[PDB]
């Protein structure tokens, strides 16, 4: 009953709620959901609607999905739902879960990465104002659609070979920079310099490689798009100056894309191997969708090796899409891409697992943070982040849809201590981008630095 | 000696391009009637392959010797009756200009066919009365189900918003009729052309033309298989398309499919030694995967020409090459009545036989989505409208995830299934 489920749920603070242990049959640690007054009403309605449904099959309510992740072996900190939390296979979308790599009973969940791997966004600054582009916006749009392949069944213009694909899967952005499709400044302003050192191309399945060879350099269907935008507002002028947004109406472009086919095949290959291992190593899980393997077990190592490869492939795809975007601007505004100042503000991923150093229970541990729908947001003085943002804080790029304005944020110390530096990715395809970002700022897990409005969308 | 590819069609040019990239030290000849100077163009049409002597002769009388030959001669328009000046069928840019000229001078034009050419023309042309007669019960039987026809046909009532032509020849010409009345159209179901009567034949027999279809002495009158007879200034017969096998089949014993194409194996070999084929001329005889099928098009031709070049390169290197992933799942993304149409796998549940189920979610004048699931696993789906879910449906088909637990809610409006399987 709805009033029975309610007993497990209480309010921690004005913008966060708790899921007490026992909400699901086993729970290692409590759950938490981060909400504004508005997006909270929707998060509770999902649970109540599921309760009225007798014996409801599939599409379980997001709050129950947070709890089933809290049942997993090795969860070290609160299973936390970011504002974009919504129904997702296995782990709820927006969920961070962290597991200690030194604990012997641990878990890697494919649903805690996603079916894609390394879906992300790469914003690029440009010296042109909205008045330079507005009279030619249709020419620039056609030049972009001509230069950038889009949609299902599409094939990339950039030549791709099996050897070069294996190199890109093992080598990430370094491969694109070496080829000539990226610049040394692109390597700097990129999450982990766009590199996964644990990637093994020999782990990726042959079917995943077959899907990868032709799809490289293509956006695809779904929420993968490239969009041209203009700066609306500057909430942190120092951050804007640091990233090269000097004034409102400056042009920028967002490239949202990830692993195309290779990721889905790698993820689905993992779920099949995990079903065998869950019976073998007695990993007991509250939902069949939540596949799980011990990190020590070959299945956990294999998916983590595969995830890193698909991340390197996805980063190469983003760099290729960037290369094509620069060429389209260069033709339309009739000059060299560098003279138009097409440098990159940042590149960041919303569907990856990573090993990170966090101090938990007063003692630092190496944890695997599973985040899907969640973007990294490391604190203002974190040693790993770009030198330019080593003072302001790692940029978080938050992507809209349907002409809703996008936002660029930065990472905070409170967000590091509470969420392990985890923030929203974007609005559900009724919880607006604006609501979601205002909560992440109001809860002190992000600091809005820029706002941006789309003018041209290069979807499929 | 030199590799030879026949046809300036998408299959031939893409085969020649890829083959030139695989062997940059040797020349390729694209016979037909730059970025790779390795490919030369002969600009003539062959009359006879000579498979025993490994030779080709063109209309020039030039003789050529092939180490490998890819046949991509495309396909002739089939016609209701060849030789009549009032029948038209679109084939090539010359025929599109002829259609432009005739159309820019005329009214009361009939179209016969429920295939792709007719589906474009009824939306592209305005300012002529379009009489539509189709052998099937509803529009688009080749590309759509009955429920799909009802969505796209309700759009028909509303106002408009030497290689063969590819995905979009309709942009490169202006097609306005003299009447200037936008989308005035009538559809006649189950009908076929009985006979074509010129004005003189009509005057002799003293038969009466049926009145103009609604809610004058024309040049030609066409009788339907029903009791209604109609006149026109000319008639567009789509009639489908037949592979151009006729000039090649003479003198060599090629194995031909039920569609009359050259049968090709999994490595695209034509059942004659050293000879390959791709695009409309070929017919797929290898063991089809459950969610693939061969329909003549620009996308499949491009893919087949690539695979043929890869397979030819494999045989010269002696290496073994596996089948390309484009043959694992059929997908066609296209426009009909200004609506995106993505058909994935067995979109019309073709070949599923008795075992199949249908789940449909549609909003009137917005989008139509249908899902074909043979055993709780998605064999195919029909996607129509502005929906961007085509990658998700593609992935669920090639995974064969057991969706049975997700039940009927796999298409509920409030759940972001695209985000769920991103
Ligand atoms: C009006 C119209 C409209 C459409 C389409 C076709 C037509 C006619 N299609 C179908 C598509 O255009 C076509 O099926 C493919 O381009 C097939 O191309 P091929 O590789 O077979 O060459 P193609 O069929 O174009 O081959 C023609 C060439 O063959 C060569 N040739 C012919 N006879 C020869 C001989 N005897 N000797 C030597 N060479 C010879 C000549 O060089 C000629 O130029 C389509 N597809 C799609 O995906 N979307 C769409 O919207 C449409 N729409
Ligand atoms: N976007 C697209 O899908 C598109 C558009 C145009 C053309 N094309 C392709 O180009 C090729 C040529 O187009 P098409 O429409 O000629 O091919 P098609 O195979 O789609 O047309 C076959 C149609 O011809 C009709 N037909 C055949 N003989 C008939 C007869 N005697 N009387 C009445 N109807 C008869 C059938 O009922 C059927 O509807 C096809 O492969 C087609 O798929 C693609
Ligand atoms: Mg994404
Ligand atoms: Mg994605």
């Amino acid at each position: 009953s709805y009033n029975d489920e309610l007993q497990f749920l209480e309010k921690i603070n004005k913008n966060c709620w708790r899921i007490k242990k026992g909400f699901v049959p086993n729970m290692q640690v409590e759950g938490v959901f981060y909400v504004n007054d508005a997006l909270e009403k929707l998060m509770f309605e999902e649970l109540r609607n599921a309760c009225r449904g007798g014996g409801v099959g599939g599409f379980l309510p997001a709050m129950k999905q947070i709890g089933n992740v809290a049942a997993l072996p090795g969860i070290v900190h609160r299973s936390i739902g970011l504002p974009d939390v919504h129904s997702g296979y296995g782990f709820a979308i927006g969920n961070m879960a962290a597991f200690d790599m030194n604990d012997p009973e641990a878990v890697v969940s494919p649903g805690g990465v996603g079916f894609d791997i390394n879906c992300g966004v790469r914003l690029l600054r440009t010296n042109l104002d909205e008045s330079d582009v507005q009279p030619v916006k249709e020419q620039l749009a056609q030049a972009m659609f001509d230069h950038i392949p889009v949609g299902v069944g599409s094939k990339g213009v950039i030549p791709m070979n099996a050897k070069d694909l294996e190199e890109a899967l093992e080598m990430g952005v370094d491969w694109s920079l070496r080829e000539g499709y990226a610049w040394a400044e692109d390597k700097e302003h990129c999450e982990e310099y766009g590199r996964m050192l644990q990637a093994d191309p020999n782990k990726v399945s042959a079917r995943a490689k077959k899907r990868g060879l032709p799809q490289l350099g293509t956006l695809g269907a779904g929420n993968h798009y490239a969009e041209i935008q203009v700066v609306d507002e500057i909430f942190n002028e120092y951050a804007a100056k640091k990233m090269g947004i000097d004034h409102k109406g400056q042009v920028c472009v967002m490239i949202h894309s990830g692993s195309r086919g290779l990721g889905h095949q790698v993820a689905t290959d993992a779920l099949v191997a995990m079903e065998k291992a869950m019976k073998r190593d007695k990993i007991i899980v509250n939902d069949r969708q939540l596949a799980c393997a011990r990190i020590a077990s070959p299945e956990g190592q294999d998916y983590l090796k595969g995830m890193a490869a698909a991340g390197n492939y996805a980063w190469v795809n983003r760099s290729s899409m960037t290369f094509l975007t620069r060429q389209a601007f260069a033709k339309v505004f009739n000059t060299t891409p560098d003279d138009l100042d097409l440098h990159v503000i940042y590149d960041v991923s919303h569907n990856i697992a990573k090993v990170e150093q966090h101090v938990v229970d007063g003692k630092e541990r190496t944890l695997l943070v599973h985040r899907k729908g969640s973007t990294r947001a490391f604190p203002p003085h974190h040693p790993l982040i770009a030198v330019d943002y080593q003072l302001t804080g790692q940029p978080v790029l938050i992507g809209g849809t349907m002409g809703t304005c996008s936002y660029v944020l930065t990472g905070t110390e409170q967000g590091m201590t509470e969420t392990f530096g985890t923030t929203c990715h974007g609005a559900g395809r009724y919880k607006n981008v604006t609501d979601v970002v205002n909560t992440c700022h109001d809860a002190g897990i992000s600091k809005k630095a820029i706002k941006l409005r789309p003018i041209a969308v290069i979807k499929g | 000696g030199k590799f030879v590819v026949v046809g300036g069609g998408i299959a031939g040019v893409t085969c020649a391009e890829q083959l030139a990239t695989h062997f940059p030290s040797e020349d390729i000849l694209l016979v037909t009637a730059k970025r790779f100077p390795n490919i030369k163009v002969i600009e003539s049409g062959v009359k006879q392959l000579k498979s025993e002597e490994h030779c080709i002769v063109t209309e020039d009388g030039n003789q050529h010797v092939y180490k490998k030959l890819c046949l991509c001669a495309g396909a002739k328009p089939k016609l209701i009756c060849e030789g009549n000046p009032y029948v038209l069928g679109i084939r090539d840019t010359d025929s599109a200009q002829e259609f432009q000229k005739q159309l820019t001078k005329a009214k009361r034009i009939m179209i016969i066919g429920n295939g792709g050419i007719a589906l474009e023309l009824v939306y592209e042309i305005e300012g002529c009365e379009v009489i539509w007669a189709i052998k099937d019960k509803a529009i688009g039987n080749t590309f759509f189900d009955a429920g799909a026809a009802e969505f796209l046909t309700s759009k028909l009532i509303a106002e408009k918003s030497g290689s063969a032509l590819g995905p979009d020849w309709h942009e490169g010409l202006n097609l306005k009729g003299t009447k200037e009345f936008s989308h005035k159209i009538h559809l006649e179901t189950m009908c076929e052309v009985k006979k074509i009567y010129l004005q003189d034949e009509f005057r002799i027999l003293k038969k009466k033309s049926f009145t103009f279809p609604r809610d004058e002495m024309w040049p030609v009158y066409v009788e339907l298989t029903n009791e209604k007879i109609y006149g026109c200034d000319f008639i567009v017969s789509a009639t489908g398309v037949t592979p151009n096998v006729e000039p090649f089949l003479h003198g060599n014993s090629f194995d031909l499919g039920e569609d009359g194409g050259l049968k090709v194996d999994d490595h695209m070999h034509t059942s004659l030694p050293d000879i390959y084929a791709a695009g409309d001329i070929c017919t797929t005889s290898w063991q089809l995967s459950p969610v693939w099928q061969q329909m003549r098009l620009w996308t499949q031709a491009r893919q087949m020409g690539w695979y043929a070049a890869k397979c030819m390169a494999a045989a010269s290197s002696g290496d073994s090459i596996d089948m390309d992933f484009s043959f694992e799942l059929f997908a066609h993304v296209t426009k009909f009545f200004n609506y995106k149409v993505v058909l994935l796998g067995k979109y019309n549940a073709q070949g599923l036989g008795s075992d199949h189920e249908l789940m449909l979610r549609c909003t009137k004048g917005r989008e139509y989505i249908k899902v074909v699931m043979q055993n709780g696993r998605m064999m195919g789906a029909v996607l129509i409208g502005e929906t961007d879910l085509e990658e998700t449906f593609e992935n669920l088909i090639l995974n064969q995830m057991n969706l049975s637990s997700y039940g009927e809610d796999l298409l509920d409006p409030n759940i972001d299934i695209e985000d769920y399987f991103d």
